[PDB]
């Protein structure tokens, strides 16, 4: 009882590119 | 994406046409194509271009489901300091018979990296190349053959490692690669 039906995802952006400085 | 739905819908003003994306591919470091179709007819093609704002380039996306519930290919824009990208043409860099990226250093300290990139054809899709990989510090330090993708892992450092850029061999399969760096554990 009270059991959500679906599903939660909590995942972060660590995974995000890298900002890149270029020569 | 909100860019290539945006040039369909400015396709199909001047008929009147409810349009949206079938799928779309970049073409450049700016420049992308997108194929549109009326929302009543899948099967109803037409190709429009565009070009990604200023300071942005184009970014190639798989398997995005579009307006009929397809998964194609897709193009978004990104802030052109986040991504690597190359065609052959002439002003890419050349070096022994493999088209490079520009060369670029992340701003973060001591860290495992991720430098993934992947190589498409002219329809966008994921393609194949004889060799692909990476150099650092202007020389090629990793290569892959016969591969769409690549993701070596490496412990950056910035007092070594001054630059890195992503390299291919074009091909009948390989018009572009699409690189990033990225945090990895």
């Amino acid at each position: 009882e009270g059991d959500i039906i679906g599903t939660f995802n909590f995942s972060s952006s660590d995974s995000q590119p890298l900002k890149i400085h270029w020569v | 994406s909100a860019h290539t739905e945006s040039v369909c819908v400015h396709a199909g003003t001047a008929t009147g046409a409810d349009l949206h994306w079938l799928n779309a591919i970049c073409t450049g470091k700016s420049t992308y194509t997108v194929n549109c179709a009326p929302a009543g007819n899948k099967n109803a093609g037409s190709t429009h271009t565009g070009t990604c704002p200023a300071g942005q380039d184009c970014f190639q996306l798989e398997q995005v489901g579009n307006f009929w519930g397809d998964r194609e290919p897709d193009a978004t824009c990104s802030p052109s300091n986040t991504v690597f990208d190359a065609v052959d043409d002439k002003e890419a860099t050349h070096v022994n018979g493999k088209v490079v990226t520009r060369a670029g250093k992340p701003g973060i300290g001591r860290k495992l990296i991720r430098l993934k990139a992947q190589v498409y054809r002219r329809d966008g899709h994921y393609g194949q190349t004889s060799r692909m990989g990476f150099f650092r510090n202007g020389k090629e330090v990793y290569h892959i053959d016969n591969v769409a993708s690549m993701e070596p892992t490496w412990n950056f450092d910035p007092s070594s490692d001054q630059s890195f850029s992503f390299f291919f061999t074009p091909g009948p399969n390989a018009f572009r690669i699409q690189g990033t760096l990225n945090l990895a554990s």
